């Protein structure tokens, strides 16, 4: 089975490269430059925190997405045991 | 002819309920404690901000944050994707079980609409007094 | 109509009483049945945005007289099915959670050891015999542990 080796390259490289740009497209949208540079002095104040909240915003979400996979990862472990337990090739 | 056997079963029940009852009270403990960890994690990774002087600092800091944003955001993204991957993995497993048993309890994805209790509250607001669950009602004396 | 039977048999006057008040609000004109449009309005009030297809499907789910509308009877049926599903989900969720708490271990099971702990963890008084007894009664596939399926079964009935 070595004629399938060319399938690995094509496939993997393919999907992986597809995923990349998507991530880039996606992430790019959610990005508004720091255009506001030297337009006011107290502006920075009302600005800086807004950035701060956005960060905290994202941060908090990342934490949740995180804890979520963990919980799901456990859903799996169990869902796998139910699969084996429910084998009985009788 | 095992006349007493009846009491044995009742025990298991008494215990089972002693178990669940234990579960529930432990369930909310882990829950809140969990949250605590969440606010501590966030406690250091993004502590109560303190705006600097002004001139260089506010600009600097702003640049600092803004860059971290693209950073955290990317991480947030990768995470979301590993989740997608995961939810995917269990959906397939949530299949390999269906067509091998059929409709089993506790599907991982759970398609749930809003509860009737929700709809009722949502529509009548104040006057919605029925802790509906299953308890039927037959005249009391 | 047979469904509208047990359905109304299931609910209480209290239930009907409120489900009516609720039904009335669904029904604009006050004719006697929710239309494919009258439903749409409420659904949005409830925070949704169904499509013509979606709406009908939701309608003809309890439309036994092929009317294309819903009467306070077909409605009660609907509320019932939901009532049911709701309570089912809440149940399995709780148990699911209980299993994770009792599992403490990760292996997706519940071995006689943990069963003991958790049991002993309750205020109740128990001797090993009780623990191993409950295990033997619960473990149907006689492999020693207690899988989620069995856990659902064993807890079937308790609160
Ligand atoms: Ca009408
Ligand atoms: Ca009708
Ligand atoms: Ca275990
Ligand atoms: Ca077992």
């Amino acid at each position: 089975s070595y004629s399938s080796y060319l399938a690995k390259a094509d496939q993997k490289r393919g999907k992986k490269q597809t995923a990349r740009e998507t991530k880039k497209k996606v992430l790019a949208e959610r990005r508004k430059p720091l255009n506001i540079d030297h337009l006011n002095e107290d502006k920075l104040r009302d600005k800086a925190k807004e950035l701060w909240d956005w960060l905290y915003q994202l941060q908090t979400e990342k934490y949740d997405f995180a804890e979520q996979i963990k919980r799901k990862k456990y859903e799996i472990v169990t869902l796998r045991n139910r699969i084996d337990q429910a084998q009985k090739h009788s | 002819e095992e006349k007493k056997r009846r009491a044995a079963t009742a025990r298991r029940q008494h215990l089972k309920s002693a178990m669940l009852q234990l579960a529930v009270t432990e369930i909310e403990k882990e829950a809140a404690a969990k949250e605590v960890e969440k606010q501590n994690y966030l406690a250091e990774h993004s502590p109560p901000l303190s705006l600097p002087g002004s001139m260089q600092e506010l600009q600097e800091l702003s640049k600092k944050l803004h860059a971290k944003i693209d950073s955290v955001d990317e991480e947030r993204y990768d995470t979301e994707v590993k989740l997608q991957k995961t939810n995917k993995e269990l959906e397939d497993l949530s299949q390999k079980l269906f067509d091998l048993r059929g409709k089993f309890k506790r599907p991982p994805l759970r398609r749930v609409r809003m509860s009737a209790d929700a709809m009722l509250r949502a529509l009548l607001g104040s006057k919605h007094k029925v802790n509906m669950d299953l308890r039927a009602n037959l005249k009391q004396v | 109509t047979d469904q509208q039977a047990e359905a109304r048999a299931f609910l209480s006057e209290e239930m009907i009483a409120e489900f009516k008040a609720a039904f009335d609000m669904f029904d604009a004109d006050g004719g006697g049945d929710i239309s494919t449009k009258e439903l749409g309005t409420v659904m949005r009030m409830l925070g949704q945005n169904p499509t013509k297809e979606e709406l009908d499907a939701i309608i003809e789910e309890v439309d036994e007289d092929g009317s294309g509308t819903i009467d306070f009877e077909e409605f009660l049926v609907m509320m019932v099915r939901q009532m049911k599903e709701d309570a089912k989900g809440k149940s399995e969720e709780e148990l699911a959670n209980c299993f994770r708490i009792f599992d403490k271990n990760a292996d997706g099971f519940i071995d006689i050891e943990e069963l003991g702990e958790i049991l002993r963890a309750t205020g109740e008084h128990v001797t090993e015999e009780d623990i191993e007894d409950l295990m033997k009664d619960s473990d149907k596939n006689n492999d020693g542990r207690i899988d989620f399926d069995e856990f659902l079964k064993m807890m079937e009935g308790v609160q």
